[PDB]
RNA sequence: GUAACGGGGCUAAACCAUGCACCGAAGCUGCGGCAGCGACGCUUAUGCGUUGUUGGGUAGGGGAGCGUUCUGUAAGCCUGCGAAGGUGUGCUGUGAGGCAUGCUGGAGGUAUCAGAAGUGCGAAUGCUGACAUAAGUAACGAUAAAGCGGGUGAAAAGCCC
RNA sequence: CCCGGCGAGGGGAGUGAAAAAGAACCUGAAACCGUGUACGUACAAGCAGUGGGAGCACGCUUAGGCGUGUGACUGCGUACC
């Protein structure tokens, strides 16, 4: 019983957000958000809320138990990326990708 | 192409290539190496080429039996469902009617059907006694065409 | 009448990325590294076509000569003795023989060496 | 039909013993190597290993001919500033005289990984004996 | 002080080898009121090793 | 209600005034 | 850095003279295959069919072809039972190619023979747009300078007292 | 109706032929970025291919040492314009 939550257009690049994506994949949904909360980085709280998100989705439409849930699949992709401009020496203008990403994670039972 | 005459670039120095016009054909619009113009497409036939290939697809229409000469072919009243009957009676469907002269309710009643065509015999042509599957001429029409090629 | 290239360009890049699976890097990815790659392995293909007869020959005379010494003689004189002796028996099959029937080898031994003396 | 392969796992590889003593230097190191490839087995096969294993004791008194027992100098360098060390015949025999018989031999092997495991097949000792009495050697006069 | 060639994805995968991030793995529980929190800090609650220190 | 941005990422800034400007030689 | 046999090595595995033996190429033979020319008391528009010989190619010349778009046949066939496009798979031509149907897609599709070309792209420091790299690297823009308590507050170094 | 800062963004229900047609909306290619399995890889040196050519894994080879993948060892081999 795959059940998803998602956080589109984070404001992170989807490099930094891996990092912590990475620490819970694969774990008990209880002792994975114990790991995000002593995990000092933005990222720690954006994916988890996203995780919440999916242990509350388990309960109130189907799943349930709390108890049961492992953190089955967790990817990370790039969202788009915002255009700005900075100024340089001499006039000169440089690009600045303001990156995001879309924070996927999806809970089981089984 | 509507734009200006300016160089962009400073011909040397700067690291892009070599430009001299925002018109270009390389660049992204006022492209067109070698535009069109409005142009005339007809051709030259010979008087005698001409004849002479008449002649040729007509005498093909008699070997084929596609050809089919009548004493006289009209209609009473321009009514094009009047001209469909005899039409079917005649086991014809998709056809070119050369008439004697330029009858006007035969030609009035063929416009709406289109595998119907009316035509006098002096404005024959060379398309259209191919394009349909029978060719109907009148008595009248034999002896006007015969003149005409001779 | 304006021609479009979309449909007919793309087919023919699909083609060359097809004969490229397996390539490291760009070379599976990248047309223009791609097409170069699949040109060099057909120059190779072509080549190893006529290297392959080359080798399996060093081979199957590498083989009779163990096999030959084995009966006591050396691959030169074999040769010499089965050729005198008018035995045809190419190396493709002498090095076959000389590998799943040792005992038919050496009675080829004794009828290239009577023939030798 | 397709030719024959040697495979790996399934190959038989057999030991040997050969002294070394009055042997002519080069002129042995040339029946090693042979014998380490497996060129004296029917079914060899080039990519694989169908050699055999092979003790080699008095390895110290292996023979050259000439003046090479003084004159024969061996060189190599250690990746430094200065870096080339030389040292004669009669100077490796003192020195460690089973490295002698190994340069020869290694010199005469295919290089390459296979070149490198055959090698490992050689295990050339300097007395008159070896602790491989277990694997059975049977004497070879090469 | 430039690259002559473009490096490739699998190098830029090795060079990453190292980014790793560490759970802590070792959160402890106050005996008096039961809260997970890292080894020698404070609970949420403002416990530490059972005795009420702060309030909060 | 994100609408696109201003961006103001226009691009003329190429290309400034280039000297070597420079070692000198050869003469 | 041995370093002027390619090297391991050779008193001979060196040179000289004689003699046999084998390895060796895209040389020649064999079998299979395609293609161009030439001669046939031939067939005899010619196709055939045996024989003969030729098929390394830059600039260039000569000869054959494939595909893309458009007009005709063209009020001509296919199509909601699923068009193009996309993406998979299968077979076949000497090649451009060609044919076949797995899933998407969700309306257009087009034999044959004709005709006309903005007709085929990897390079032009070609153009425009996306996206990489270096790289999670440099930098965060007076060396005037901050520390604590409250408060608000989802959350406070920066906000208010 | 939920998670959620009376947020954003998501998940349900419902509309809708179709929502993987949902306003960052017909189709929807690739460079590029990901997750998932198959095999490979830490004594082994170079236009990354090709000729050999062991395993191991699939589709049973759907009884036939047959196809796909992957491919250790090994012979040849200095991109294009
Ligand atoms: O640009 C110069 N040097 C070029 C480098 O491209 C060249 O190597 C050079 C060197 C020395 C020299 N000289 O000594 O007269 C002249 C030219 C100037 Cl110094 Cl001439």
């Amino acid at each position: 019983m795959e059940t998803i939550a998602k956080h589109r257009h984070a404001r992170s690049s989807a490099q930094k957000v891996r990092l912590v994506a990475d620490l819970i994949r694969g774990k008990k949904v209880s002792q994975a958000l114990d790991i995000l909360t002593y995990t000092n980085k933005k990222a720690a709280v954006l994916v988890k809320k996203v995780l919440e998100s999916a242990i509350a989705n388990a309960e109130h439409n189907d799943g349930a138990d709390i108890d049961d849930l492992k953190v089955t699949k967790i990817f990370v992709d790039e969202g788009p990326s915002m255009k700005r401009i900075m100024p340089r020496a001499k006039g000169r203008a440089d690009r600045i990708l303001k990156r995001t990403s879309h924070i996927t994670v999806v809970v089981s039972d089984r | 192409v509507t734009g200006s005459g300016k160089k962009p670039w400073r011909q040397k120095g700067t690291g892009r290539a070599r430009s001299g016009s925002i018109k270009s054909p390389i660049w992204r619009s006022g492209g067109v190496t070698f535009a069109a113009r409005p142009q005339d497409h007809s051709q030259k036939v010979n008087k005698k080429m001409y004849r002479g290939a008449l002649k040729s697809i007509l005498s093909e229409l008699v070997r084929q039996d596609r050809l089919i000469v009548v004493e006289k072919f009209s209609v009473e009243a321009p009514k094009t469902k009047l001209l469909a009957q005899k039409l079917k009676d005649m086991a014809l469907e998709d056809v070119l009617i050369i008439t004697g002269e330029l009858d006007e309710n035969l030609f009035l009643a063929a416009r709406n059907l289109h595998k119907v065509d009316v035509r006098d015999a002096t404005g024959i042509d060379p398309v259209s006694l191919i394009a349909f599957d029978k060719v109907v001429m009148t008595a009248d029409a034999v002896k006007q065409v015969e003149e005409m090629l001779a | 009448a304006r021609v479009k290239r979309g449909v007919i360009a793309r087919a023919r890049h699909k083609k060359i990325l097809k004969q490229a699976k397996g390539y490291y890097g760009a070379r599976s990815r990248v047309y223009r590294v791609a097409f170069q790659a699949v040109i060099k392995a057909g120059q190779y293909a072509y080549r190893d076509r006529r290297q392959r007869k080359r080798q399996f020959r060093q081979l199957w005379i590498a083989r009779i000569n163990a096999a030959a010494r084995q009966n006591g003689i050396s691959y030169s004189k074999f040769i010499n003795g089965l050729k005198k002796a008018s035995v045809e028996i190419d190396r493709k099959i002498l090095a076959d023989i000389a590998v799943f029937d040792k005992v038919a080898f050496t009675a080829l031994v004794e009828k290239a060496k009577a023939a030798l003396a | 039909m397709k030719t024959f392969t040697a495979k790996p796992e399934t190959v038989k590889r057999d030991w040997y013993v050969v002294d070394a003593t009055g042997k002519t230097l080069g002129r042995l190191a040339t029946e090693l190597a042979r014998r380490l490839r497996g060129k004296h087995k029917a079914e060899y096969t080039p990519h694989v290993d169908t050699g055999d294993y092979i003790i080699v004791l008095n390895a110290d008194k292996v023979a050259v001919t000439g003046n090479k027992r003084t004159d024969k100098v061996y060189y190599h360098h250690t990746g430094h500033i200065g870096g080339i060390k030389q040292a004669t015949f009669e100077e490796m025999i003192a020195r460690r005289p089973e490295r002698v018989i190994e340069i020869a031999v290694k010199g005469m092997l295919p290089k390459g990984p296979l070149g490198r495991a055959m090698f490992r097949k050689l295990k050339v000792y300097a007395g008159n004996e070896h602790n491989h009495a277990a694997q059975q050697p049977q004497v070879l006069d090469i | 002080a430039v690259q002559q060639n473009k490096p490739t994805r699998s190098k830029r995968g090795m060079r990453r080898s190292h980014d790793a991030l560490t759970a802590v793995t070792s959160l402890s529980v106050d005996k008096t009121s039961g809260e997970k929190h890292l080894r020698h800090h404070i609970t949420a609650d403002g416990y530490y090793r059972g005795r009420k220190v702060i309030a909060k | 209600e994100q609408k696109l941005i201003s961006e103001e990422d226009l691009f003329s800034t190429p290309v400034w005034i280039s000297q070597a400007q420079g070692i000198r030689a050869g003469p």
